C-alpha cells in the first residue's frame, strides 16, 4: 500500500533526526577488543576483524588515523559517516555498534559481515543470471528509496561496498562520501566506472547520480564487467558522457530496457528522477517478479548463501598486509575531532 | 571479445574512489 510506504519513511524520518541532532559517541575503547586480521580496505583507512573481549562477539572495526584524515583533507568527510553511520537504521544498511576515539585514532566498530564483498563473489563466478542479479538490485532500489527520504546521497555504490551477510542479503558499507543534500552539490567523488555524466561534467547533481550507478551495478552483476571500462580513468568519463552502452547478446529485454532508462545522461528522462520517482524503476517489467515486501522483510530466499564456519571465520575474505595499531603518547588533532 | 577488452583494460581488481 502506498499509504502504508509514506508512514513508514516518516516515522523513519522522526529517528533518523533524534539521533543526528544527538549523536552518541565513545561507547567503547580500545583495550575491549583483539585484532585478528584486516578485511578490507578503503579511501580512508582499513578495517580490522576483532574480537570483544568480554563478550567474545566479532566486529569489523574501521580504523582512521587521525593525523593521515587531516593530512588528506577528510576532517569533514570522516566525522559525517559516523553521523550518518550511527543515525540510519534499515536492514541492508550495516550497522554501527560502537565508537570511539584515542590519541591516534578514530574507531568506527560495525557488525562483522562475515560472507565478504560482492565483488569477490562476481569475479569467481564470473557473472550472476538475472533472477540472481535482481535479488541484490531490489535491495539496493529500497536501501535508496530509505537513503534519499532521508535527503542522503550515498555516491560510491560498486559491488567492493555491497557485503553479503549470513542469510545471503546485502550490508551497504562505508558511507565515506555520502552527504545530506535536500537540493544540489558540487565535489567530484566517487569510483570512476559508477560516476554518473552530470558528476563528469562538473555539473550540479543531485540523488539521481545514485540510480545511474544502480543502472552500472545492475549491468556489472549480469554481464560481470561495467558498461563503461578503458585503462584510464579519463577514458573512461568519455564513454560515460557519451550517451552509447553496448549490452551482452544475453541480456533479456526487459533488463536493457531498465538499463536504458537507468543510464540515461539526460536527468529529465533518467529513472528514479521522474515525477514517479522510485516506483518507475519498481514497477518496471524486469522487476515484475520481486515481492518489494518479502525482499524488505528478508523473507525471500537468497540465491547464494555464503559458507561460515563459525565466530570469526574471514574464509570469504582475501588476505591483506598486516600493519602495527600504534596509540601515541600525545593526543593528536583533538580539537579536529572533538565531535567524535 | 568485450570481456577481452575488459580483463585488457587492467582494472579488474578492486577500485578506489577517485
Ligand atoms: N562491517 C563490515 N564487515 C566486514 N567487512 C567489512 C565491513 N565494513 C567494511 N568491510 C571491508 O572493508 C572494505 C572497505 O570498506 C570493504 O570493501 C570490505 O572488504
Ligand atoms: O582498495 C584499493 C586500494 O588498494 C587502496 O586500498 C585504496 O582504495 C582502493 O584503491
Amino acid at each position: 500500500e502506498q499509504e502504508s510506504v509514506k508512514e513508514f519513511l516518516a516515522k523513519a524520518k522522526e529517528e533518523f533526526l533524534k539521533k543526528w541532532e544527538s549523536p552518541s559517541q565513545n561507547t567503547a575503547q580500545l583495550d575491549h577488543f583483539d585484532r585478528i586480521k584486516t578485511l578490507g580496505t578503503g579511501s580512508f583507512g582499513r578495517v580490522m576483524l576483532v574480537k570483544h573481549k568480554e563478550t567474545g562477539n566479532h566486529y569489523a572495526m574501521k580504523i582512521l588515523d587521525k593525523q593521515k584524515v587531516v593530512k588528506l583533507k577528510q576532517i569533514e568527510h570522516t566525522l559525517n559517516e559516523k553521523r550518518i553511520l550511527q543515525a540510519v537504521n534499515f536492514p541492508f544498511l550495516v550497522k554501527l555498534e560502537f565508537s570511539f576515539k584515542d590519541n591516534s585514532n578514530l574507531y568506527m566498530v560495525m557488525e562483522y559481515v562475515p560472507g565478504g564483498e560482492m565483488f569477490s563473489h562476481l569475479r569467481r563466478i564470473g557473472r550472476f543470471s538475472e533472477p540472481h542479479a535482481r535479488f541484490y538490485a531490489a535491495q539496493i532500489v529500497l536501501t535508496f528509496e530509505y537513503l534519499h527520504s532521508l535527503d542522503l546521497i550515498y555516491r560510491d555504490l560498486k559491488p567492493e561496498n555491497l557485503l553479503i551477510d549470513q542469510q545471503g542479503y546485502i550490508q551497504v558499507t562505508d558511507f565515506g562520501f555520502a552527504k545530506r543534500v535536500k537540493g544540489r552539490t558540487w565535489t567530484l567523488c566517487g569510483t570512476p566506472e559508477y560516476l554518473a555524466p552530470e558528476i563528469i561534467l562538473s555539473k550540479g547533481y543531485n540523488k539521481a547520480v545514485d540510480w545511474w550507478a544502480l543502472g552500472v551495478l545492475i549491468y556489472e552483476m549480469a554481464a560481470g564487467y561495467p558498461p563503461f571500462f578503458a585503462d584510464q580513468p579519463i577514458q573512461i568519463y568519455e564513454k560515460i558522457v557519451s550517451g552509447k552502452v553496448r549490452f551482452p547478446s544475453h541480456f533479456s529485454s526487459d533488463l536493457k530496457d531498465l538499463l536504458r532508462n537507468l543510464l540515461q545522461v539526460d536527468l529529465t528522462k533518467r529513472f528514479g528522477n521522474l515525477k514517479n520517482g522510485v516506483n518507475d524503476i519498481k514497477n518496471h517489467k524486469w522487476f515484475a517478479t520481486t515481492d518489494w515486501i518479502a525482499i524488505y522483510q528478508r523473507k525471500v530466499e537468497a540465491p547464494f548463501i555464503p559458507k561460515f564456519k563459525g565466530p570469526g571465520d574471514t574464509s570469504n575474505f582475501d588476505d591483506y598486509e598486516e600493519e602495527e595499531i600504534r596509540v601515541s603518547i600525545n593526543e593528536k588533532c583533538g580539537k579536529e575531532f572533538t565531535e567524535f | 571479445t568485450t570481456y577481452a577488452d575488459f580483463i585488457a583494460s587492467g582494472r579488474t581488481g578492486r577500485r578506489s574512489a577517485i
